[PDB]
């Protein structure tokens, strides 16, 4: 998974 | 600005849960974004990551710790609270919870830390230390300041009037649970046979005050 | 997860020298990428966040580049308060990971250690263990290995070792090693030996005793 804010 | 700070027990048993608490003030947990994660840091190791909450709820926990962990946050206090279970000695380092800035580009990175709070795992009850000599042109000579717990002990030599050649090395956490520093001063021969070297070993947590002379 | 190597691991400079040091990482991470300063006994602290962008606060010599796998940090004039460790963060991916850190210390000439090997005491002997040391005093580089011998057969997994932090004055660095055998076991042995591989020295030196004499 990715950040968040990606 | 915002300033965060790590509470919490700095000595915990092997199995135990480890309560660590970020109280910070600058910023709130109801600002769109804000995200307070928390890092810790080996003895002198690298910083891992632990955990990340942010302003919503979501979580994040660090894959390996996952089934150890739990983050939540209390937006009535402006605490975040992390929960780790079952700690063994290898979790013994420093614990910095840091806040992360949110969507006003530079949510990349986490902007300002606590100061950290060192924890140490181990099943031991107070314990005063043993000295030992470390005994013999350069001539080295010191104390093995054995089996102590907790942290710390301070060592002088000649009640402070020799501080030159003096390397009071860090201690180390032994596989008993207990602590061991040494201590060595580095004098010239010549003087091994005139002068004269104590070192003055105090540790305070257990009220113990040691004055130990070595020589050849 | 996504690996992150910092590299070099250490670095030795002086002030008013220039180092760039990097940040590889295994997978694209575009430019969520942070750098920290970290000062012993200190908490981290940012100097660039999202790759290139200096942090409010921060000295104008710090500066980042970088995008996707490759990252540098580079220090146009060292300073006496940049020698410390550097991280690097990524915030790309979940977990977010930190490289291994590189270090910065000051540079002086090479400095080999001055050994000393001492043997336990009778007092500690009767408590049922040896605890035997070996000094690595005042040298530099900060790199240094030291071997223990019982009879020549080499000791693993029973010593332990701290080094100071560099002097402020002469920049050397002191390490110190404790093997700890139980008593009968120290008794049933004849050298004991300190081995000490180090820059400064062509061939490892060994300080030795004979337990009895």
């Amino acid at each position: 998974e990715l950040d968040k804010w990606a | 600005r915002i300033t965060l700070k790590e509470s919490g027990p700095p000595l915990v048993k092997p199995t135990q849960t480890l309560t660590l608490t970020c109280s910070f003030s600058g910023f709130s947990l109801s600002d769109f974004g804000v995200g307070v994660g928390w890092i810790r840091q080996p003895p002198g190791k690298a910083l891992e990551w632990l955990a990340i909450i942010y302003s919503d709820d979501d979580k994040r926990y660090s894959p390996s710790l996952n089934t150890r962990l739990t983050i939540t946050k209390d937006t009535s206090k402006n605490q975040v609270v992390l929960v780790m279970t079952r700690v063994s000695p290898v979790d013994t380092a420093t614990y910095f919870c840091a806040h992360r800035r949110g969507p006003t580009g530079p949510v990349n990175a986490m902007d300002v830390w606590g100061q950290g709070i060192t924890v140490t795992i181990s099943s031991t009850s107070t314990k005063g230390p043993s000295v030992f000599p470390l005994a013999p042109g350069t001539a080295a000579l010191g104390c093995l300041v054995k089996d102590y717990f907790p942290e710390p002990v301070t060592v002088s030599w000649n009640s402070g009037a020799l501080t030159s050649g003096v390397h009071t090395f860090p201690a180390v956490l032994q596989s008993s649970g207990l602590y061991s520093l040494s201590s060595v001063v580095t004098v010239p021969s010549s003087s091994l046979g005139t002068q004269t070297y104590t070192c003055n070993v105090n540790h305070k947590p257990s009220n113990t005050k040691v004055d130990k002379r070595v020589e050849p | 997860a996504l690996q992150l190597t910092q590299s070099p691991s250490s670095l030795s400079a002086s002030v008013g020298d220039r180092i760039t040091i990097t940040c590889r990482a295994s997978q694209g991470v575009t430019s969520a990428l942070a750098w920290y300063r970290q000062k012993p006994g200190s908490p981290p602290q940012l100097l660039i966040y999202d790759a290139s962008s200096l942090e409010s606060g921060v000295p104008s010599r710090f500066s980042g580049s970088g995008s996707g796998t490759e990252f540098t940090l580079t220090i146009s004039t060292l300073r006496p308060e940049d020698f410390a460790t550097y991280y690097c963060q990524q915030l790309h991916f979940y977990p977010h990971t930190f490289g291994g850190g590189t270090r910065v210390d000051v540079r002086r000439t090479v400095a080999a250690p001055s050994v000393f090997i001492f043997p336990p005491s009778d007092e500690q002997l009767k408590s049922g263990t040896a605890s035997v040391v070996c000094l690595l005093n005042n040298f530099y580089p900060r790199e240094a290995k030291v071997q223990w011998k019982v009879d020549n057969a080499l000791q693993s997994g029973n010593s332990q070792e701290s080094v100071t932090e560099q002097d402020s004055k002469d920049s050397t660095y002191s390490l110190s090693s404790t093997l700890t055998l139980s008593k009968a076991d120290y008794e049933k042995h004849k050298v004991y030996e300190c081995e000490v591989t180090h820059q400064g020295l062509s061939s490892p030196v060994t300080k030795s005793f004979n337990r009895g004499e």
